[PDB]
C-alpha cells in the first residue's frame, strides 16, 4: 500500500516549479504538496516511489533535496 | 517554554484517497520551533531530527515518544475533529 | 485568492500520465497536485493566481484532450 514522504528541497530561478514538475512526473505518485512551516518541503504519497532515486533525481536537475520523512499510510 | 496550545497549526495537504492523519506535529530544538506536519494516531514514523533519523511511535491521543538528540523534541496534539 | 481546479484529461498510458502531472505541477502558484477519482483519471490542482484558461489550453497542446470539471474559491 502507499507511502508518505517529505522532501526539503531548496527553491531559490524557478527550482519551485522544476522540483514540483519532476516530483510530480515520477511513477506511483497520487499526490505532491508544498508542505512545512515556510512552504520549502514538498509531501508525496504514493507507491513503488524510491526516495533515494527521487533524492538522487532532484539533486540532479534542482539543487538540494534532503529525505526528511517517511510514514506508511495506516489503513485501519 | 514550550505550549502546545500557543502554536499556530502547520501547513498540510490530506491525500483524498489514504485516511485522515488524526495528529499534528511539532518540532523544537532549544524549544525553538523548527517545522510542524501531521502524523497518524496509534502509529510510528522516521523522521529526520536534526542530524539523526528518529523512529517516533504515536499513542491514541498523539503523544509522541522517540529518542531525540540533545536540545531536539517532537510533540503531538490531536488535530480539531478527532 | 484560493482555487480548486479539477480537469479531466485523455492519459492513455504511464507517460501521458507523468506528463500531464509534470505540466499542472509547473504552473506559477500551484500548492498541490493529486490524482483524484476511482481511475485516478482526474488533476486536482490547488493554489493561488492560477489561470484555468491557460492551463487548459497548455495541457490540450501536449498529452490529449483535457476537459475543466471544478473551479470553486
Amino acid at each position: 500500500l502507499k507511502q508518505k514522504i517529505v522532501i526539503k528541497v531548496a527553491m531559490e530561478n524557478n527550482c519551485r516549479s522544476k522540483a514540483m514538475a519532476l516530483v510530480a512526473s515520477t511513477g506511483g505518485v497520487d499526490s505532491v504538496a508544498l508542505v512545512g512551516d515556510l512552504r520549502d518541503k514538498i509531501e508525496v504519497v504514493g507507491y513503488g516511489i524510491d526516495p533515494i532515486k527521487l533524492i538522487s533525481a532532484l539533486r540532479k536537475k534542482v539543487g538540494d533535496a534532503e529525505l526528511l520523512q517517511v510514514e506508511q499510510a495506516k489503513e485501519d | 517554554a514550550i505550549d502546545l496550545s500557543r502554536e499556530r497549526d502547520p501547513n498540510f495537504f490530506d491525500n483524498a484517497d489514504i485516511p485522515v492523519p488524526e495528529c499534528f506535529w511539532f518540532m523544537f530544538k532549544n524549544n525553538v520551533r523548527q517545522d510542524a506536519g501531521t502524523c497518524y494516531s496509534s502509529w510510528k514514523m522516521d523522521k529526520k531530527v536534526g542530524p539523526n533519523w528518529v523512529h517516533i511511535k504515536s499513542d491514541d491521543n498523539c503523544n509522541l515518544s522517540g529518542d531525540f538528540p540533545p536540545g531536539w523534541i517532537v510533540l503531538g496534539k490531536k488535530r480539531p475533529g478527532f
